[PDB]
Parts: C-alpha cells; structure tokens; sequence
C-alpha cells in the first residue's frame, strides 16, 4: 500500500495566523498526464469530510481562497493563509493514484482563542437512581479554553480517587471552547455516609480554584 | 447528490444502496469509504464505470466478503456486505472523483452500520436544574444515560426542537464494561417554570427509546 | 502504470 504521512498531528493556531500541513507519500502521486492524485479534506466536528483541494492544487468550489494546495510527486502542503474559528477539525490527505486508496493519519487543528474560564455546575443524584442503590454525581465544566483542566472530587473535604471518570467534547466550531463532564459514582450505602459533595476545578482562566458543592439531600 | 440507504450481526449480511443524482452516473467511477468511530477514513472498494470495464477493486480486510455493483438503470451503487465482522462497524459513504471535484461539497450524511452481538438498553436519569447548576441567569440541565451496550445512544431534546446549547458528551467505558454519557443543555433560569425539557434517548442496537421530562428543583 | 482514473479531472 501507499503509506501517507501527515505532519504535524496536532496544530494549535491563533486566529488570523497562517497554518501549513504536510502530507508525504512513499510513492509519487504524479500521474502520466501531469496531475497529482492527492485530495485534501476537512472533517469538522460531527460532520462528514468536506473536500478542500482536489488533484494536488485545485481549490474545490465553495472553499474560501484562504485555502490552497501545493506540491508534486511525494510531498504536498495544504496552506491556510488566515485561520478562522470555523476551520477547526481534522484535516486528511487522500491519494487516489493506486488502489487501495489511502488516507493520512489526520491533523487536528486547534484554535488558540483567548482564555475562557469554565462555568462549573454540579448535579446531585436523582431520586430514581438513589432508590435503585447507586449515586451518580455529575460536575460540568462548560465552554472553557484551553482544554487542560484539573477536576478533583472532595467528599466532606476528603480528596477522592478511583471513583470518577471524565469526558471532554471536541472544540466547538463557532466559539472554539471545550466542555467537560466529571462523574462520581458511589453505592447508595457509601453515598449516605457523607454530607458535602464538591468538585474543585483548577484552570488557567481561574485566578484560584473554583469549588461547587451541595449538601446531601438539601 | 447522494442518499445512502439500507443500514446487523456477526456473520450476517447487509446491502447498502447509494442512489445518485446530480450528474450522469453511468460515466462515474464510484468508491465506498467508511469511518469507524474514533478513527480516520478507510477505503473499502471501487467500481469503474461500465464503459471502462466496470471492474472492481477491494480493500484487503473486506476482499471475499463484500461485493460492489451498480445498476446504471437506477443511478444506484450497491455494497453487498456478507459475513459481517464487528470491526465492520462504521459510517459508510459512497463517493466519486470527477463529478465530485466539479461540484465540491462533502461526502454527504453517510449511513451508520452497527454490527451488534451483545446488548443492554440504557438507564436514563435526570440531571435536574437547581441553584447548583445556575449562573448568570442561565441554568444547566440534562440527562444521564448510564449502563448501555454497544454504542451508540442518540440524544435529542424536545423531539429535535431544542438544539441550541446542547452538549452530548462522548461515552466513557465504565469499569463494568458498559458505556455511559450525559447530554446537557443551558437554558434561561427564567424558563424553568414554563418551558418543558424532555430528553429523547434512542438506543437503536437494543431498539429502545426513552423520553424523560427533566423537572427543576 | 497505476490504475488511477485517467479521467478524474473535471477541467
């Protein structure tokens, strides 16, 4: 097969700044008629891939002139003259010179917007779940940037370990933020042995860690 | 213009159909591509136009199990999937080259194929809005969709009428081997007494749908 | 001598 290698894997870029992505093939993609059989795609979060450049350097219809493709043979470059928030997603190369057609590993573009502290929300367990013998407590960090965040669970001020899981969203196409959930799961028996349930959030946008908490059954 | 249809257990079969509109299908070479959740796209196979021989080429992981064909009478491309494997689970797309380069755009919506063998429908619990999920006049609420298998669950709000401010998180794998996620939405705190918020949770692998009204505290 | 589509280009 023709292995396609993309560089870099992760590309943080400030809005308005230029971005360049490289895709390198082990076999020349130059065909006998002078065309290079390489296409460039953008996959925005939750959407199907969108064609940006076809056959090396042809900008596809509907693509802003900010995008351009260069190169020949084995080395190709997608250039974005000025990055916008809508440009976030995963960029893919794709060669169609020889079956099996193959794709680059992908390049995740990340918009380096201005620092935004998370809004922190907490949700006690539902009565329905508690009657079934389990307590799920959810801490929500909404619309923040950058992605790096420390979320610690404290129960009656005791730092927890081993009973929570995190999940983060993709960067948003318009506001360029992340959201994150942290979920603490205890048996009802363990849950009722304590009063104060709190998630403590540390983030670059917070001068001091934020604690959101509730009293069991308040 | 492409519309994928017809998309299921290990060893079984499924036929995908991709009815084409917007160009002369008879002269177009067509490819099937797929994208498993969390991975990049993967080429499945191709079929030349019949005037060019109409021959087929297949990716190694599907050779001998999948068959690509076309009915130029119906402007339709087919993928016959036989002896399905769990690793075949993915979103499948039908694409072309020249006519696609000319029109631009995306690969379309694609069709999700989920190869199912183990099942568990989800529990759905409310994430109720309260003072602890309010800030600056906005309240966060949601639904916790816990203990299901396999992926995916789809979550809509008010039957699709509510989309703004919704975040449905990627699923986590719990220690039990079962999946869990939450879907949350931010709304006016002033709205909690007059607007109704219902999360619609669909788990097609188990053919279960659950609606839960989220009530405030 | 690849099996590329010699008519892939719309221009």
């Amino acid at each position: 097969d023709i292995v396609m290698t993309q560089s870099p894997l992760s590309l943080p870029v400030t809005p308005g700044e230029p971005a360049s992505i490289s895709c390198r093939s082990r076999q020349s993609l130059l065909y006998s008629n002078g065309d290079n059989y390489l296409d460039w795609y953008l996959q925005k979060p939750g959407q199907s891939p969108q064609l940006l450049i076809y056959l090396g350097s042809n900008r596809a219809p509907g693509v802003p002139d900010r995008f351009s493709g260069s190169g020949s043979g084995t080395d190709f470059t997608l250039k974005i003259s000025r990055v916008e928030a809508e440009d976030v997603g995963v960029y893919y190369c794709m060669q169609t010179l020889q079956t099996p057609h193959t794709f680059g590993q992908g390049t995740k573009l990340e918009i380096k917007r201005t620092v935004a502290a998370p809004s922190v929300f907490i949700f006690p367990p539902s009565d329905e779940q508690l009657k079934s013998g389990t307590a799920s407590v959810v801490c929500l960090l909404n619309n923040f940037y950058p992605r790096e965040a420390k979320v610690q669970w404290k129960v009656d001020n005791a730092l927890q370990s081993g009973n929570s899981q995190e999940s983060v969203t993709e960067q948003d196409s318009k506001d360029s933020t992340y959201s994150l959930s942290s979920t603490l799961t205890l048996s009802k028996a363990d849950y009722e042995k304590h009063k104060v349930y709190a998630c403590e959030v540390t983030h670059q946008g917070l001068s001091s860690p934020v604690t959101k908490s509730f009293n069991r059954g308040e | 213009q492409l519309v994928k249809s017809g998309g299921v257990k290990p060893g079984g079969s499924l036929r995908l159909s991709c009815a084409v509109s917007g160009f002369t299908f008879t002269d177009a070479w067509m490819s099937w591509v797929r994208q498993a959740p969390g991975k990049g796209p993967e080429w499945v196979g191709r079929i030349k136009s019949n005037p060019d021989g109409g021959t087929t080429d297949y990716a190694a992981p599907v050779r001998g199990r999948f068959t690509i064909s076309r009915d130029d009478s119906k402007n339709t491309l087919y993928l016959q999937m036989n002896n399905l494997k769990t690793e075949d689970t993915a979103v499948y797309y039908c694409i072309t080259d020249r006519d696609f380069y000319r029109s631009g755009g995306s690969w379309g919506q694609g069709t999700l194929v989920t190869v199912v063998s183990r099942r568990l429908p989800p529990s759905v619990f409310p994430l109720a809005p309260s003072s602890k999920s309010t800030s600056g006049g906005t309240a966060a609420l949601g639904c916790l969709v816990k203990d299901y298998f396999p992926e995916p669950v789809t979550v809509s709000w008010n039957s699709g009428a509510l989309t703004s401010g919704v975040h449905t998180f990627p699923a986590v794998l719990q220690s039990s081997g079962l999946y869990s996620l939450s879907s949350v939405v931010t709304v006016p705190s002033s709205s909690l007494g007059t607007q109704t918020y219902i999360c619609n949770v669909n788990h097609k692998p188990s053919n279960t749908k659950v609606d839960k009204k989220v009530e405030p505290k | 001598n690849p099996n590329a589509n010699p008519n892939a280009n719309p221009n």
